[PDB]
This record gives structure tokens, C-alpha cells and sequence, in this order.
């Protein structure tokens, strides 16, 4: 999910 | 475990809130000003799209979403993403009446929203939402509580004690807005629940809005896939 | 309108004599719900709740003053959700169950038979759960009703003449008006300024997950008429489409 | 007149 990524960014 | 956002004041709220508000972003800049349908669809997705990147570092900065579980955080983004983009909308086009200013190079009427079949009638919801917030005046302050509300609210039922303390919060930086303005004790309290009562309308334009847009899907990058998905999973 | 020259306590007390009552279905707990009869149940006990709902709107404060036109426009937008919040209020006393009759008890387990609705089974759940930790009151309940009555179609109006705004005007003085008795209410229970508007607001967002259960319940609702409802329920689902 | 709209109207 790329939502995931974003929010660790 | 206990979260900073609970120990702010109600002006470290309100500013702390304001310095994360997103930037108003543009439009392709060849806008031929005759729209079809195709051309509306793709100028409003692609600005959906790139809103999308910024929303999610505006919600990092809510305080107290960062004390969640990286699961809650998706599950509120997810929920809230189009009822967010929307009362942005409403908001900035609250000096434009009759019109919807969803850039600043990009600001449309009713009868241009006639070239996608149902975009009409929500075109015609936000007109009237926004004509509200102008007849209410609406103030910039209470603009940011009540969009940190949307994103904490909408998603808080479907999983909780710690939304709910900071909802709570953004109710007493609320209050604190209304009181400074000079309103009585009962301007107060109308006040707030008027402008929490249009959060349900916002709301079921986001409901209207998503059918229609997992429909078109249906009959957009990557992560505004996912986060159509994630409401087309109950449909 | 006498609706603007009503005390708090008169439309506390205006609003719960015109409670309508709670009815029965026609379950047989010999038979197996499948899930046509399980449907069949819900459809026949909403619609007759309809008929109650139509004659308690009527008695609503401010409610008579509006055009027959607007009547009709609030209450097809509004049906399901009132429907909802009340299933979700008798149904507070039951953890982990929808009290849709007193002889229909409902788990989520229940419900898995229709497809899809176990989502909003989890909903109406948590809604019912919520009430029970704020401890609602009946007093809180139906005044929150009607604000959903007056609230959930204002922006939908038509308005193509400068007195159909001042239609939409007099709902706002009315909803002002429930507004001020909830406040009463909460500061005549013992809370403090800063717990009555945070309650206030409590209840006030609640409604915004009434909203977004009835949306997903009206879609399934239209999309199942597709699929093999009385004439006025028919009615209110065509309105949402 | 729908139903909706006769119900309300009965007097
Ligand atoms: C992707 C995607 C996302 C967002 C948008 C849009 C908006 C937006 C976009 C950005 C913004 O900052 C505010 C609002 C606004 C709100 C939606 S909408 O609900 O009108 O979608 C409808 C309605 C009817 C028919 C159809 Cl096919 C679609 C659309 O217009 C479009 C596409
Ligand atoms: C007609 C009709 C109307 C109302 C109902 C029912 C209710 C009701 C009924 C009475 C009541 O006092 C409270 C709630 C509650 C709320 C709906 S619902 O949203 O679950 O509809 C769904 C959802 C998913 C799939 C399907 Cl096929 C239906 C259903 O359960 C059923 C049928």
C-alpha cells in the first residue's frame, strides 16, 4: 500500500 | 502514554494548525476554457491527485495524529480524503459566489459541471455549502478546526479514547475562536453546532461524490486507486 | 410559529409526547431466516414504522410551517437515518445487538445472511455503543432526531425564489432553537460550560456517522430493488436515485 | 402526489 509509505516519509 | 496535543493551549492550537495548512496548488495551465468531459475528469483528477501528497503531510502536523498507530492513520485518511478536499474547496470559494474555485487558474460555474453527467447536483451541494459558509463568516480559525475535525470524526467509528480527547480539544480551541470574536455564551453554543450540522452535508457529498468516482473507475494514479478502493470495498 | 415561543422544557416535552411506540415484527423464531425472510422482516417493520414516522414529523415544532413541498423533501432525505437512530437507541441496553423489535433481537453474527450488511450492522454497533458511554438521555435522543428531521435535506432545497430562502431560514431558527434546549438539558444534569459544549458537539458529529450509515444503507437499498419493498418505501428509495 | 405527500396532507 503507498498510503503506508507516505506516512513514514 | 500520554500525547502533547492534549497540553497546547487553545492559540498553540489555532497556530499550530494554521502554520500546516496545504498550499494552494494550480491547474494545467492550458485549460481550453470549452471543456469536455474527458478534459474536465482529467483536470480535476490530476489536481485531486497532487492536493492528495500535500493532505497527508497536513495530517502528520494535526496534533495528536501522529500518536496513532500507522494503521489508525490510514484508516482516518482513507475515510476522510474527499471530505477534506471538499470543505477546501468550499472554503476557497467562499469569495467567488455562484462559482467553484478549485484553483486559482481553474474556477467553474454550474452549467460547466453539466459536462460529467451527476457532477451537476454536487457541484450544486458545494455552491450551497460554501454560500453558507460566506452567509456565516466563516473565519479562516474555525476553517482549520473544523477540517482537523473531519479527518479525526469520520473514521473514529469505524475501528479510540485518544480521537476523542482531542476532538474534544479542537471543541474548546472552537469555543475559544467564539468567545474572543465577542459572541455571547448562546451565539457560542449556535454557533458550534451550526457549523458542526454542515459537516454532516459535507459528508454526504463525500458519500455522492466517492459513488459516482468508483463508478467512473469503474465504467487515477496509484495512490488515488488505493484510496478510491477503499471505499468501493463496501459497495 | 409557536415553535420560536416555546420554552426549553415545553419542547422537551413537545417532542417526547409524540414519541411514536415501538412495534413488534412478525418473526417466527421456528422458522429459519433465511436471507429473503430476513429482509422480508426488516422491509415490512420499516415500512410500517414509516407510517408512525410521517404522523411524529407532523408533531415536530416547526415542522407544520414549512410547505407540504419541503415536509416531503426533509423526509425523504431523512427516513433512514431516523429509522437508524432509533434502532440504535432501543438497542443501547444490548451490547453486541440491534433491538430492532422486542421479539428481534440481532448479532452481528445475524445479518452475515444479507450480504453486505454486516458492515453496517458494525456501524449501527459502534453508534449504539457510543450512546451507551455518553450515557444518552431520552431528552438528548429526541431532540437529536429532530435535528435530523429539520437538517439532513436544508441544502437540497430547490430555492429558486428569494422566499424559498426564507424557508431555509425559519428550519435555522428552529434548529437554533434545539440547539439551546440540548443546552439546557446538560447544564440543568450538573455540567460545567466547558462539558456542555463538548458534549453538544459529541452528538452533534455522531450524526455525521448517522449520515454516512444511511448513504451506504440507501445504496445498497436501491441496488437491491434491481435484484428480486411497499409502494411508499418505494417511494423513498426512488427519492435517492 | 406521491404518498409521502397524501399523509402528510390528511386532515
Ligand atoms: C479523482 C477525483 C477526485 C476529486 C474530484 C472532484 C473534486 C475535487 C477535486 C479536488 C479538490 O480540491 C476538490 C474537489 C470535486 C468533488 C468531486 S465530485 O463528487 O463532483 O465527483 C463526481 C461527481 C459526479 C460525477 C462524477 Cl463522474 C464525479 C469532483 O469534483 C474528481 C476526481
Ligand atoms: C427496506 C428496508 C429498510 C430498512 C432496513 C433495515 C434497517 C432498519 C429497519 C428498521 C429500523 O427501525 C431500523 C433499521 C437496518 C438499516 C438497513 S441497512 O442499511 O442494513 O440496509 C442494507 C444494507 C446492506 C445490504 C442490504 Cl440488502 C440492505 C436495514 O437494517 C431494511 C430494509
Amino acid at each position: 500500500k503507498i498510503l503506508h509509505r507516505l506516512l513514514q516519509d | 502514554k500520554n500525547s502533547l496535543a492534549l497540553s497546547l493551549t487553545a492559540d498553540q492550537m489555532v497556530s499550530a494548525l494554521l502554520d500546516a495548512e496545504p498550499p494552494i496548488l494550480y491547474s494545467e495551465y492550458d485549460p481550453t476554457r470549452p471543456f469536455s468531459e474527458a478534459s474536465m475528469m482529467g483536470l480535476l483528477t490530476n489536481l485531486a491527485d497532487r492536493e492528495l501528497v500535500h493532505m497527508i503531510n497536513w495530517a502528520k502536523r494535526v496534533p495528536g495524529f501522529v500518536d496513532l498507530t500507522l494503521h489508525d492513520q490510514v484508516h482516518l485518511l482513507e475515510c476522510a480524503w474527499l471530505e477534506i478536499l471538499m470543505i477546501g474547496l468550499v472554503w476557497r470559494s467562499m469569495e467567488h459566489p455562484g462559482k467553484l474555485l478549485f484553483a486559482p487558474n481553474l474556477l467553474l460555474d454550474r452549467n460547466q459541471g453539466k459536462c460529467v453527467e451527476g457532477m451537476v447536483e454536487i457541484f450544486d451541494m458545494l455552491l450551497a455549502t460554501s454560500s453558507r459558509f460566506r452567509m456565516m463568516n466563516l473565519q479562516g480559525e474555525e476553517f482549520v478546526c473544523l477540517k482537523s475535525i473531519i479527518l479525526l470524526n469520520s473514521g473514529v467509528y469505524t475501528f479510540k479514547d485518544h480521537i476523542h480527547r482531542v476532538l474534544d480539544k479542537i471543541t474548546d480551541t472552537l469555543i475559544h475562536l467564539m468567545a474572543k470574536a465577542g459572541l455571547t455564551l448562546q451565539q457560542q453554543h449556535q454557533r458550534l453546532a451550526q457549523l458542526l450540522l454542515i459537516l454532516s452535508h459535507i459528508r454526504h457529498m463525500s458519500n455522492k461524490g466517492m459513488e459516482h468516482l468508483y463508478s467512473m473507475k469503474c465504467k487515477l494514479s496509484d495512490l488515488l486507486l488505493e484510496m478510491l478502493d477503499a471505499h468501493r470495498l463496501h459497495a
